[PDB]
């Protein structure tokens, strides 16, 4: 993005800064998330989701799809593979062989 | 006459990052809502109390939160030191209302932070207080408050940043009741308070009502009102004699505070007989390990911190030079007795206590039953540790970790000895005083194979024990012939295993293939039949192999036997503690321990080594690599290391 011109900081100088678990512990590390959510949601805080088909392969269309249905979610970061996925598990209930893929694709 | 102290919310709003409640609400309250509440709350507890009020100040909203102003008993009142600054400003107010209303007001270091009855509950009859620490509050500051109000102090540790205030978790009720939320405090308080409140007594509350302040509750007589109730929280609430009067105050929870922060109690009941006297104990320690870098001070303060302890560092003198260490002195206190026991040994591993007056000798207990030790005996650790007999320093024997210290008295001398092995009449070290110590697969291994096969070169010239831990990964990886080669030049002095490396090495041997599962009896019978693996050598039905090796150049070797072995090989030792015995005789004066693949024996040979030894773990797990620069792990394939290691010890010994 740099246009030519721009005076661009050089150096060190004048620059300062302000600034796998067992699900027993999983649970409590999910309460605290939850936690911070509702408490951000409750706000007008932004909370963005950035998703992978990873959350379809492993059943958690269902639950992402509340969770955006509840406006826990406000903006969606992912790729061409969770889109096809997901679109794919809602129409014919099953999701990865390759072919339902492109069907849908197509359609 | 039952009087509360409350505050309007005349100046309220929303501007302080405090607590994690108020992440995410500056100036979002509407005071409209706000004095709706209040007013509500103030009329339904006046309809069960004297309620006082005291004038607010503009630039101090958080005032509303009369809880805080301090704790009263008799006319006493310690008045609160607030951990934050935004909230120091009031406190002048408050002490002015103190001091108006005959009070005989207390004031806290300015170091030594107390934020009141939000962190100070009486029990409903008298009794004691509970006090907690952790967030706002400070440990140190608690014998203060038994010093000054003739009363008990029992402390409990919050560990949950949502409830930072006891008030918001702990509720004492009348009928010697406590409603409480044991998810906010650690193992220990947890353990007092059910020490102190019977099983009957306890009302929990689900996860639900804690997060919406049901514990942030005021009790009179039989009401107690607060801000929502589950139906099964109010029911169970019936259960007792109790009767729930719910009032809405959602607009306080924006700066995280219900109905008992909004109210402080100062009619508060005195016992003569309790009189005055508090548990926590508090010592001093001083610390001259070299380590200024390298974070000794932090491991020392996270243990105590984490063991439910407090800490206060005194003195800090750094050096001229950087061959002057740095050292430093702490103040270290406890809630109980003797958690000052764990904090202290964990600690005595890096420090001592202060010189002038603090070195006791040790204390030591007979022994009346045979194999075990008396309780409160000291746990020794892997460190070589020194312990005071007869006012000198003795060096503690074969030190080794979970054993106990055996102390001879008329020859003053330390050794360690496991429990089993304890005979009646032995002394055996007991408390904490007098004792001291001494000072993703990895990609380019080739690096620290390097490093072992130097090392390794240089411990067997001078002659020096190295002691090799296998398993039969050893022999599933190609790593026969490598660790017969390490055998053969003399770099394995002794060899710890057990009945599967054995029959799997002899099985490589005579037919190639190692690990369908019919040859494992053919080879074991076959070994058994010759009545040993030394007499199946001498035969010549064994020919080649690291058994082979090991009996060849005369090396001694102990199988311990598992309840997996599919036959034993009459070498293998099926009783353990003699298995046990001969791996603590073939460890002794071992200069390296390379532990190849048998991740149950590495941690028990690590638990019969002394800390001096570098342990070598290698292994592709690699979470069996963490065994914790004095050892190194290696996260590969143990045949690949063998190689590796048998190659760079060829360029080294290899001049010719």
């Amino acid at each position: 993005d740099l246009q030519v011109g721009d005076r661009v900081m050089v150096g060190v100088e004048g620059i300062r800064t302000i600034k796998v678990s067992s699900e027993r512990r999983v649970e409590l590390l999910v309460e605290q998330i939850a936690w911070e959510m509702r408490q951000i949601r409750d706000q007008g805080g932004k909370i963005v989701v950035t998703a992978g088909p990873v959350v379809i392969h492993t059943g958690g269309a269902q639950h992402l799809s509340h969770l955006v249905r509840e406006g826990y979610v406000h903006a969606l970061l992912g790729g061409n593979a969770i889109a096809v996925h997901d679109i794919e598990q809602a129409t014919m209930g099953t999701s990865l062989g390759h072919r339902h893929h492109l069907k849908i694709i197509n359609s | 006459d039952i009087r509360i102290l409350m505050c309007p919310p005349d100046h309220y709003d929303v501007d302080y990052v405090i607590n994690p409640w108020m992440e995410g609400n500056i100036h979002k309250s509407s005071q409209e809502r706000a004095v709706e509440q209040w007013k509500k709350l103030h009329q339904t507890i006046k309809e069960c109390a004297i309620v006082d009020l005291v004038k607010p100040a503009k630039g101090w909203p958080d005032m509303v939160f009369t809880a805080n102003a301090g704790l009263v008993l008799g006319e006493n009142v310690v008045l609160s030191r607030f951990y934050h600054k935004e909230r120091q400003g009031e406190e002048p107010y408050f002490k002015a209302w103190f001091e108006e209303n005959g009070f005989t007001v207390y004031e806290l270091p300015q170091d030594l932070p107390f934020e009141g009855a939000g962190d100070a509950l009486f029990d409903r009859e008298g009794r004691w207080l509970w006090a907690g620490y952790g967030f706002r509050s400070e440990l140190d500051s608690h014998p203060y408050i038994a010093k000054w109000l003739d009363t008990e102090v029992v402390s409990l540790r919050l560990i949950d940043e949502r409830f930072y205030h006891l008030d918001t978790c702990f509720c004492p009720l009348s009928g010697g009741y406590l409603l409480y939320y044991p998810p906010a405090f650690d193992a220990y308080s947890n353990r007092v308070i059910e020490m102190r409140i019977p099983p009957e007594k306890r009302i929990i509350v689900e996860e639900l009502d804690a997060v919406n302040f049901a514990c942030n509750a005021v009790n009179v007589n039989d009401i107690i009102i607060m801000n929502l109730v589950s139906r099964t929280l109010k029911e169970k609430l019936a259960e007792a004699g109790f009767k729930v009067r719910e009032t809405p105050l959602t607009e306080f929870l924006k700066a995280g505070g219900a109905a008992k922060c909004l109210t402080l109690r100062v009619t508060e009941p005195i016992l003569p007989d309790v009189h005055a006297t508090v548990s926590i104990e508090s010592r001093v320690i001083r610390m001259e390990g070299h380590l200024l870098d390298a974070g000794i001070l932090n491991q020392a303060l996270d243990l105590v911190v984490e063991n439910s302890g407090s800490f206060r560092v005194l003195n800090f003198n750094l050096g001229v030079e950087r061959n002057s260490t740095s050292s430093a002195e702490v103040r270290v206190s406890a809630p109980s007795h003797q958690i000052m026991e764990e904090i202290m040994t964990e600690l005595i591993d890096l420090g001592a206590v202060p010189p002038p007056q603090e070195l006791c000798d040790i204390n030591t207990e007979t022994v009346t039953q045979g194999g075990v030790a008396p309780d409160d005996f000291y746990v020794s650790t892997i460190y070589p540790t020194e312990v005071r007999v007869n006012c000198e320093w003795v060096q503690v024997t074969g030190q080794r970790m979970d054993a106990a210290i055996v102390v001879t008295s008329n020859p003053p001398s330390a050794r360690c000895v496991l429990l089993r092995d304890l005979q009646v009449g032995d002394r055996v070290m007991v408390g904490v005083e007098g004792i001291r110590t001494i000072k993703s697969s990895e990609r380019r291994v080739e690096l620290l194979v390097e490093q072992i096969a130097w090392e390794m070169r240089q411990i067997r010239d001078q002659g020096g024990k190295i002691v090799v831990t296998a398993g039969p990964v050893v022999i599933h990886t190609g790593g026969a012939q490598h660790l017969s080669h390490l055998v053969r030049e003399g770099y394995v002095h002794a060899l710890l295993g057990g009945n599967a490396i054995a029959v799997h090495d002899i099985e490589q041997a005579t037919m190639g293939t190692s690990l369908g599962h019919r040859h494992h009896l053919k080879i074991i019978n076959s070994v058994r039949r010759y009545g040993g693996i030394r007499q199946a050598v001498e035969a010549g039905f064994i020919s080649k192999g690291v058994m082979y090796e090991c009996v060849k150049n005369n090396i001694p070797y102990c199988l311990a036997g598992s309840i997996r072995d599919d036959g034993p090989l009459p070498d293998t030792e099926m009783n353990l503690v003699r298995a046990q015995s001969r791996y603590s005789e073939l460890i002794q004066g071992a200069d390296m321990i390379l532990m190849l693949s048998s991740m149950l024996h590495s941690i028990g040979v690590g638990n019969m080594t002394p800390s001096g030894v570098k342990m070598v773990c290698v292994d592709i797990n690699p979470a069996v690599v963490t065994k914790l620069v004095e050892s190194v792990g290696v996260v590969t394939d143990v045949g690949l290391f063998l190689s590796l290691l048998v190659r760079q010890l060829q360029q080294l010994t290899r001049p010719y």
